[PDB]
């Protein structure tokens, strides 16, 4: 399907909250909870920060968060550092069953 | 009474009556002849013993002896599943121990192939240490205890000890102990030996996982009375100095006044478990905690309860903090961290300080105009009046009591590698062939052991209105059952088991 | 401790069919839903499909004519087969794995969170040798 | 000594009777070590903990009676413009205690709502809400729920009463005496108490330095990754003899004076406490425990020491308690842990297992009227409405 | 009020194990494979007889507080006046009070007996009797961790100098 | 008994006891006048019913019905947990019916403004069919039963019941019920209802999986 | 959220008489309740009425007997991070309930 | 999955039904029958297995 619209980059100093969005269609993201948020480091694979929306698993620290609101999800990323510089990625569930990504977001941690 | 009538049956399984447990374990038992019925002198320079930590000296005796100081000799996985979704609390009572169904062999090689008959006049030697005057072996987690599958015959373990030392030579004070001395039982392939326990009272180990943590005890609604000191001056400038309070209330609660403070701490070096995040250099001795005695380093292990890890770090432990188990058929030098099992106390993270963190600050000087205030790390807290903490875990795999050291004094006996700290623990039962004529028939018994211990249980009251979290199996489709025997008949464990899972409100 | 790793020519010639295979090792197959990712050089990640031990599939709708996964139980491996390939599909393809479900109460489709990923592997898709 | 109180309250009616999550981001958010979750309530409680409740201007409680009568419910409209207070003799009150100790235990925080110290005034009766756990402002599984409404209640209509008494477990006499030796002026067989050292704090502003040190200079213990200072802290005399412009940042309780505002006031509007009676055998807050040999002397090596900041308990201590105050809280509840050392609470008073149980109260929810065709959404419709009525609670005391 | 123990320990608090055994504990072995870079694995081995050092145990040394080291032999001992500054006090409402004789503690190591501790004798008896279950006054109780160890952060320790009461701590 | 003395206590728990569990449920309710206390015909034309296979015939009556049949009524998500893990089969027994602390209001428009009052002389009418004369409609899944939390409130059912239709149209074996023909207990704002009820035996529910 | 009882409709016959959307079924359930407003004066007083309801059941048990070895199957809740606790009202106070909870977790031989 | 079932109105068109009296039923939920084969989580059996809402849904479509 269409892919995700998200911010090319983003960037933020040391210790400064920073929140990444992804827009989606009415039936891609809008419609249904099942959100979720990859880092990737480069030359690794994606790492699963947040999925269904808002929900994280074990082994992700409080810094990390996600909210909907409407056909808009957001990643925001708490008192950041820099080892939290990679590429975030917004996927979601659609209404056929598929899986769809945004296009990815650089976040550079100015220092 | 006779060579063709059997002294005892077959009993093990568990009955689950109220707040009571009995579980009644039976194994098949084999015991050799151990340094040749030789009592022999034993230290480290006959190994050579490079190091001066590793200095000891002792005995190793042609006993043997019983040990079923693990919980999986109680209890299956299942019936240890009841136990821990069920129950807030557990406690040992009663012991009663047999030994029935002896059989003596004799060992010859006629002409090049090797011969082995009942010998029907030989004797087994048995006794229990019930006044407790030797030394005490079994609450070190040693290896040797009753299988965990009832289905497996066991070797029973040679029995030692150590004594004092200076270097790798004795000392004057040092002692020798002969078993022979005690008096004992003699048995035939028509006797059997038995023999009831009453264990001391001990306090239920705790079997939940507190639903507050230690410092969000307070109403969230509500403001304290109490003050504190908010501001210590007005602005930028020179002469600023101001002193300004504040109500402690909901939007800060760090600062409000609290009547506990979390537990004691000695602080762990922190292993992770992705390796390429550990620093580059060997440091499993040179970066561990440890104490010394008598000139001697012992590593701290496992040390004071802790929690393994702050909450949201997984793959970190405590260097020497954790029990760590090995897998089934892991070696016994250098394995992988695959094959062993890494045990956490992520649990009791509510009351106690995590292991791998300082645990707190206090200030170093007296501030001044001059002088700016200065505060440094506590990395070893001993205890304060108002601590409060909870013990260690106790798994499906762990030790079940130990015996407390006969001392002056001793503070919170229970031990540190988990379980029910006892002066009287269940006593020790020595076993040995009955030597038969420095020329000896080669010779060896076999025979049962039946053991039954019943255990209190505190039943679980809560209001929660949420379910609980609760031990389960997976229902993911696999080419063998978990805690079940593979395709060549090997049983095994595949995880430790914690028995901390029902919530309780602090 | 489940790792996944792919294999496969990293070299394929345009309007040739496509063949990488993920080798489970640590865990088996099981109940798990597996996926292909493809990341173009550069770009972003591109979900391929996913193939279950029953035999059902799920595929991108965009290449749904031209794409295949397999899996085979035996071997503790699934494949993916992608057909009259040109430039546009050269990328690093990534097998992972669907978040395991703790609850066995509804009947309702995967929903796609992923818990384990390969290393993944380059293909090149070139007429040159 | 028999002390008895009386006093008249009013309970509103919270969250239209509903239980509502908060949370760290519930409240605006930005810290994590002031991050929480948890729960409000409908409900109220009573909390008579601190000792000018029971008092007018060696002891220990031992017998506790509790009475709760003159139930009076009044409904609240706006006919017009105007607002009209009538009385409701149908509607009821619930009321019960937790004597199984089953819900969270708020009472030991040191929480404003108490009873007041003037007979005569009239109180708000303040809104029961807890924590559980949390990580950030998000819930771990292990966090618990709970529903009050799941206890039994006692519905109390207008000429209904109720009434409970309670027993205090033994616990050991308060001191109320200050030694009149000192531990070294009695080689010896006894040293001083532990000690947690606090930064010290002048009440001459020019004394002190000028910098921003509330959070930075101040004693804490971390717990799970989150800091807390620490508060009041262990028993500690509050200054050295001689100087009382001293006081150890954390180490000592902090009243306001009559009227005072809740940010940011001057000293001279909140009252400090001195703990100066405990300084025969106990350290001082802000001085080191001592000093001890950090090497070995030899030819070639002078000897050197180092300075005890903090000193865990050694056999042969004695220390003494943090006094009691009119203003301060009476007990504590003691944790329920494997183990706990000297659980006498750090704020002061009495450490109790079993202590005095919870009260919790309601208005039952009247609805107004529902529709006349049926639907099967709750009700949030409801008649404004609250209560009044009497507390009378009675304690006897023993003395030494 | 107890019996007086008037007896010597014949055992010693780390050697209370059977030496014949493993334990069925695990212990980190090594933290590298070899020399180089990028090296880092996580190795385990058995906790058994022939190293007793690391095996874990279910009681620890009672408390320590630690006193200088003094010898009776003039030549060995520092050429200044340490009785005073160099002996081991506890502070009291602003009067410091020499450590005597404090908590009980082995005298001296076991193999040096010409050592006593500063203040921590009555006189010169000494206490080697329970240098099973106690530390040496003269010794730090141990190390413990200062830092976290990462890729950037070798593993440091520190030296405990004195340590209150912690729960399975036994002593005479 | 009197107007300002409660005539029943709160009570919801479950205790655990050996083989038996207890579940006691406390809600509060709240019921309106229903087709301004007319017993009317009802009948899918009146809605045009254009399927024959929804055609029906039956009345709407002003009574109201007290609906516990769902299992959430009885049981905390907790109680149910402790109930499937440990069981391999349960069933009732015994039921215990209480309703108490009536209340009733008058609604009047006053100028504008809508006024609720008290009535103390007004009676609510309750009665239990226990010879099973009227059409049980409990056994169809329908909605309005107590709430799974406790701390909502909710609105009573209106009860009614359908007969025998050929189309729309009813038929001489048709059956019509006057619920007022059944005698009922009448209660002020002091009085409290209660009954007893024995479950007959019915086979345990088997709360297991088969491993084979 | 099921059904707990039906009432096995009278007639000359039946076979399994358990319904079919689960629970008990019985000839004689539990009966019904019905209750009204005192209808007060066709021009009447507009009125309702409000009140409590409790209700106490008794259930008998059948205990777990099983030998089997290793550990059943549970119904757990997952220990996760998430916004709202399970099984428990949110922000705003509305209370729900996250799945469908059958009744069959442990097992049996056949 | 949407995409897997058949592009037409099937819904009714193709349920199991008893008729009474010339009145089609449709068979809801039905004999107790296993929802689907083992690994094949995606089908359900239409009418056939119990169908509640969640919180706050909608009454119809």
């Amino acid at each position: 399907q269409s892919a995700l619209t998200q911010p090319a980059s983003v960037s933020g100093s040391p210790g400064q909250s920073i929140t990444i969005s992804c827009t989606g269609t009415s039936s891609d993201v809008g419609g249904y909870d099942y959100v979720s948020w990859y880092q990737q480091h480069p030359g690794k694979a994606p790492k699963l920060m947040i999925y269904d929306v808002s929900n994280r698993p074990s082994g992700v620290s409080n810094r990390f968060s996600g909210s909907k609101s409407g056909n808009t999800a957001s990643l925001t990323i708490s008192g950041l550092q820099a080892e939290d510089e990679a590429d975030y990625y917004c996927s979601s569930y659609t209404s056929i069953s598929t899986l769809v990504f945004g296009g990815g977001t650089k976040l550079t941690v100015l220092g | 009474d006779g060579v063709g009538s059997s002294s005892g049956n077959w009993h093990c399984d568990s009955q689950w009556l109220g707040d009571r447990v009995i579980t009644t374990s039976t194994r098949t038992w084999a015991l050799p002849t151990y340094n040749n019925h030789l009592y022999k002198q034993i230290s480290n320079s006959t190994s050579g013993g490079s190091s001066n930590d590793n200095a000891y000296f002792g005995y190793s005796t042609p006993w043997g002896y019983f040990d079923f100081n693990r919980f999986h000799c109680h209890f299956s996985p299942r019936d240890w599943q009841r136990l821990i979704n069920n129950n807030w609390g557990f406690r040992p009572k009663r012991l009663n121990f047999k030994l029935f169904n002896i059989q003596v062999k004799e060992v010859t090689d006629n002409n090049g192939v090797k011969t082995i008959a009942n010998n029907l006049t030989s004797t087994v030697q048995v006794f229990t240490d019930s006044d407790y005057q030797l030394p005490y072996v079994l609450g070190s987690a040693h290896e040797g205890c009753l299988p965990p599958f009832p289905a497996d015959v066991f070797m029973i373990p040679q029995y030692g000890y150590l004594t004092l030392n200076d270097g790798s030579q004795a000392v004057g004070r040092s002692s020798f102990y002969c078993l022979e001395y005690f008096p004992s039982q003699m048995l035939r392939t028509g006797n059997n030996f038995q023999f009831s326990y009453e264990f001391e009272n001990v306090p239920f180990h705790s079997s939940y996982a507190h639903s507050q943590s230690l410092d969000r005890l307070m109403n969230p609604l509500i403001d304290q009375y109490l003050y504190y000191l908010s501001k210590t001056i007005n602005g930028s400038g020179q002469n600023q100095q101001t002193l300004k309070f504040s109500v402690a209330g909901p939007s800060n609660m760090a600062v409000q006044g609290r009547n506990y403070i979390p537990g004691p701490s000695y602080r762990q070096q922190r292993v992770s478990t992705t390796v390429t995040q550990n620093n580059n250099s060997e440091f499993a001795w040179p970066g561990a905690s440890s104490w010394a005695l008598n000139g001697r380093n012992s590593l701290m292990n496992p040390g004071p309860a802790m929690a393994s890890h702050k909450e949201g770090e997984d793959r970190f432990f405590p260097l020497s903090g954790s029990l760590i188990f090995g897998k089934q058929g892991t070696g016994r030098d250098n394995v992988d961290a695959d094959k062993v099992m890494i045990t956490n106390e992520e649990e009791i993270k509510t009351t106690n300080p995590v292991a791998t963190e300082s645990y707190g600050q206090v200030a170093t000087n007296h501030q001044s105009a001059q002088a700016q205030a200065q505060t440094g790390w506590v990395q070893n807290q001993g205890i304060l009046p108002g601590m409060v903490w909870q013990d260690r875990d106790v798994y499906l795999q762990g030790p079940i009591w130990a015996k407390i050291p006969h001392t002056d004094g001793n503070f919170h006996p229970s031990p540190l590698m988990g379980g029910f700290g006892m002066k009287h623990p269940p006593p020790q039962i020595l076993i040995k062939n009955t030597p038969v004529p420095n020329s000896f028939i080669t010779q060896y018994s076999t025979g049962q052991v039946s053991v039954e211990i019943e255990w209190e249980l505190q039943k679980e009251n809560s209001k929660r209105w949420n379910p609980e979290i609760q031990y389960t199996s997976n229902y993911y489709k696999s080419n063998n059952v978990e805690f079940a025997v593979n395709t060549e008949g090997v049983y095994s464990e595949p995880r430790p088991i914690g028995t901390r899972y029902l919530t309780r409100n602090l | 401790q489940v790792q996944l790793q792919e294999s496969g020519p990293g070299l394929v010639k345009p309007s040739e069919t496509l063949s990488l295979t993920c080798t489970v090792s640590g865990g088996s197959i099981s109940n798990y839903y597996w996926n292909w990712i493809r990341q173009p050089p550069g770009k972003g990640l591109e979900w391929i499909g996913y193939v279950h031990y029953s035999g059902s599939t799920n595929y991108n709708p965009s290449l749904k004519s031209r794409v295949s996964v397999s899996v085979d139980t035996s071997k503790n491996q699934f494949s993916l087969n992608l057909g009259s390939v040109t430039a546009a599909d050269t990328a690093v393809y990534y097998c992972a794995r669907q978040s395991r479900s703790y609850y066995n109460e509804v009947i309702t489709d995967p929903k796609y969170n992923f818990d384990y990923w390969g290393q993944g592997t380059l293909v090149t898709v070139s007429s040159a040798s």
